């Protein structure tokens, strides 16, 4: 009937997702233009409209994987998630790259037309980067060869897809897809990244007396290092130019902080807090938590530099004797956490009745 | 099928 | 039907195992907790349950593999165990990490179904760690490369098994069986991981006279330091910050004293003592043991630093020499083992019926 607008999307993602402003627009004003492609499927204007990929470099624990797994719960064209780890290149055990359209055929029940006009996501990207250290006497197939074979895939080309996506023999006959208009969205948690920008953007070491010194406390953080990236910078990692040459869309993550990740334990959807109330309601107990008990989760998840991951391992590590011993007692009705709780000088109180 | 549906195979 | 408590369940596990309370209660928690998720679709709210992937430390012969053993005994889902060691990177002669999805298939009589709740525990994960690989000269298929196919593993994901080796090439139709809701178990002994965090812990900003702090520190035991253990440490050991995120709660073990190998040798139902007397008593003989003796079998297996295991070579040879003309004679009704035979300068004492 009608495209829904870039905020539409937005304001649904943010009931999932906390944060990462960047990440949503550009997201949503792909989906909008992808939708708009689609709409104007006879494309009366002269000219051909080139599609424009989109990558993701943020933390890990930022909420890479989960955008996309929301993002399939609003679309309404077929949408796949794929790891480009277990990728190979053609000719060898490993799944070859077509296998990825296999799985996209799948969800629009062996449609050609649908699956040409599906979106497609990828993680673990970074992996297959290579290593400049090692030498090219060796051949790479895990790294170096998903980036060679995914660059006609990306810009457009003919994939003889298989039926199932088992075995690919040369006798047997293949389906023939298009992807001249299908969307790829990469992610993955570069690690080293911020290590080779800061080289490059501050370049203020020497010991001589001309030569600047700078403090280690300047250093900038790493999701400002991040900010100021150049497809140079993601070269030095081990990405070849052609395939950063295909991603023309950067999109970057910020870190969470201790603000953010309070509204983590109560605003999403299916935040933590929830499922544990949940796991405890349906026992026939009650569960409630105090602000600075969150406050304390919070701080106590930065030190462990683990993303919003971090939080489910504070959690459980309070409620550890709490659920060892829960359906045990009797005369129960209501549990209260205190921030002591949290800080392992107090235990929770138990509310009978 | 006792034989393979393929005969034919590719390493 | 009613869910088994944690304390039940703590109860037949520690019949099998001894001194393992923090490790026991992680275990029973998680498995009651996944058997809720079970009874119930999502909840009754509406809102699914992230799982919580358990992660055992412990030195050898502490109990790590009889407790995924044990716990099978107890368990109403299918489950199946792993080698890390054969996992490799995708597109190499070494096993793929899929396989072990393969593996729970069997249990359930290839039921996708089924094995969508099961269980999976993985051994020795310490020996996919990295060993000063942080440069990344080159790839390391057996190490970080398994870390990395893992990463999507854990979270949950479609896997492509096929469901009888791709009995024909048409119509095959992979096994589709999401890990989202599948438990995952690693354990592994970690070496020098001690040192590691006694550096952490271990105070002194500077040396000199310049120095504040004078940086006292006490000598801890093993179990002692694994306790304090924190992701960072982990991530110095050659672990990839992404992985130990998957494994929010952590569990450590301790070492053995005399009083718990004492107590190992005769509590258990499936003791070593105990197996021997049931050999012994299948001959028409009865066997009796002392105090005495348990207490130099405790001291010369703690001598030797070969853990529990160390107990079965000491009792074989110790009665050796009696179970070697054993069957040749006849008329004895009972055996009696003293300290002093285990010494050496003694022999075990017959009794004529
Ligand atoms: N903004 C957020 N809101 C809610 N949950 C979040 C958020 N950021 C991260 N998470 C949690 O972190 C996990 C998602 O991790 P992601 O950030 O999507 O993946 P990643 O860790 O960046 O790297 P990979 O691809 O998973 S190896 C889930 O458990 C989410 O609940
Ligand atoms: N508390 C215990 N009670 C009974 N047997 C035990 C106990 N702890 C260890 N064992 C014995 O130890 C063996 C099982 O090995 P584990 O204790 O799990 O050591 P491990 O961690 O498996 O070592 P690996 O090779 O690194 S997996 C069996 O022979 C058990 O009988």
């Amino acid at each position: 009937s009608a495209l829904p607008t870039p905020h539409e999307i937005r304001n649904h993602l943010d009931d999932y997702v906390i944060g990462q402003e960047q990440a949503k627009k550009v997201l949503a004003v792909a989906v909008y233009n992808h939708y708009k492609r689609l709409r104007n499927g006879d494309t009366s204007n002269g000219v051909e409209l080139g599609k424009s990929n989109i990558l993701l470099i943020g933390p890990t624990g930022s909420g890479k994987t989960l955008l996309a797994e929301t993002l399939a719960r609003l679309l309404d064209v077929p949408f796949t998630m794929a790891d480009a780890t277990t990728l190979t290149e053609a000719g060898y055990v490993g799944e070859d790259v077509e296998n990825i359209i296999q799985k996209l055929l799948q969800k629009c029940d062996y449609d050609v037309q649908k699956a040409q006009r599906g979106i497609v996501y990828i993680d673990e990207i970074d992996k297959i980067s290579r290593k400049s250290d090692n030498p090219s006497i060796t051949r790479d197939v895990s790294g170096e060869g998903v980036q060679q074979a995914l660059l006609k895939l990306i810009e457009g080309t003919v994939a003889a897809v298989p039926p199932q996506g088992g075995r690919k023999h040369p006798q047997q006959e293949f389906l023939q897809v298009d992807t001249s208009k299908i969307l790829f969205i990469c992610g993955g948690a570069f690690a080293g990244l911020d290590k080779v920008i800061s080289h490059r953007v501050e370049t203020g070491s020497g010991i001589g007396f001309g030569a600047t010194v700078k403090a280690k406390s300047d250093k900038a953080s790493e999701g400002e290092l991040l900010a100021q990236v150049e497809p140079e910078d993601l070269i030095k990692f081990g990405l070849i130019p052609e395939f950063i040459g295909r991603l023309p869309v950067v999109a970057t993550l910020n870190e969470l902080s201790e603000e953010a990740l309070i509204q983590i334990l109560k605003e999403p959807k299916n935040a933590l807090t929830k499922q544990y109330q949940a796991l405890f309601n349906l026992e026939g107990v009650d569960l409630e938590f105090r602000d600075e008990a969150l406050d304390a989760i919070a701080k106590k998840a930065m030190a462990r530099k683990t993303g919003a991951r971090g939080l489910r391992s504070i959690v459980e590590a309070a409620l550890l004797d709490t659920m060892y011993d829960l359906p045990s007692m009797e005369d129960v009705e209501k549990v209260v956490i205190d921030e002591s709780v949290i800080d392992g000088q107090s235990e929770p109180l138990l509310i009978y009745g | 099928a006792a034989n393979d549906e393929n005969y034919a195979l590719a390493a």
